[PDB]
């Protein structure tokens, strides 16, 4: 990155795991092991992640044969920013214009992540990894 | 600690 | 915070120091000690910072007597993004939609930081830290 943005492991794995659940939402519950396998995630880390997402009401556990985990809301009702919000935790006043610049950076990030839902990601996933007859590439 | 710059 | 964005020490101090130089551009060179004092920065850290900014052509040293450091370009020709860029430094393909989301985040940050110059910051500084008759609020 030119601006040197670094994404935390928790953000990256949180979104990856939620997206994997979105990809399986219609078909039903999947095991955590299967998510870890498809996404190249460590199972212990994923276990801890899912625990928080579950407390937040973003994912739920089911007791079936195909038991396992499913999204607790439809992908269209989960913004990427919602996932990030869940995972994240002598005096005098002197205004800092520099801090105001960072506030503007923060606001723009919040705007992007609130503008994308898991359903949007599902749509993009379909368009970008598809295959077609060559004459249809424009 | 979700994202940092730079 | 909300998204939990954290700004590095180097980005924060890099921009603070460059802005302090912008605030003194017309008046001329200032010492690094003076910058460290006004901005609450460690002198050793600032000296290392300034060395890179100098190599990049963003600041220059002047011999003088009351010499010191000044911006090497006018504040209107230095984007905050320019400062950040200076300071920063088998096989198979599988598209990641999650990575594409972060690419979009990166783009928007780049756009904000390229849209603000040190001159814009000088104007904002004036406006926000002013004093006037109360009837004009
Ligand atoms: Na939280
Ligand atoms: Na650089």
């Amino acid at each position: 990155g030119a601006m040197g943005l670094k994404v935390s492991t928790k953000g990256h794995y949180g979104v990856q795991a939620m997206f994997d659940l979105a990809q399986h939402f219609g078909e039903g519950p999947v095991s955590l092991k299967s998510i870890a396998e498809r996404q190249g995630l460590s199972e212990p880390y994923l276990e801890q992640l899912i625990a928080v997402l579950r407390k937040a009401g973003l994912v739920k556990s089911v007791r079936g044969a195909q038991g396992g985990y499913i999204l607790a809301r439809e992908p269209r009702d989960i913004k990427v920013g919602d996932i990030i919000r869940v995972l994240e935790g002598s005096l005098k006043f002197d205004f800092s214009v520099t801090k105001s610049v960072w506030e503007k950076v923060k606001k723009s990030i919040e705007e992007v992540l609130d503008s994308i839902t898991l359903a949007d990601m599902l749509k993009d996933a379909e368009e970008a990894q598809m295959a077609q007859g060559y004459m249809y590439y424009i | 600690a979700a994202a940092a710059a730079a």
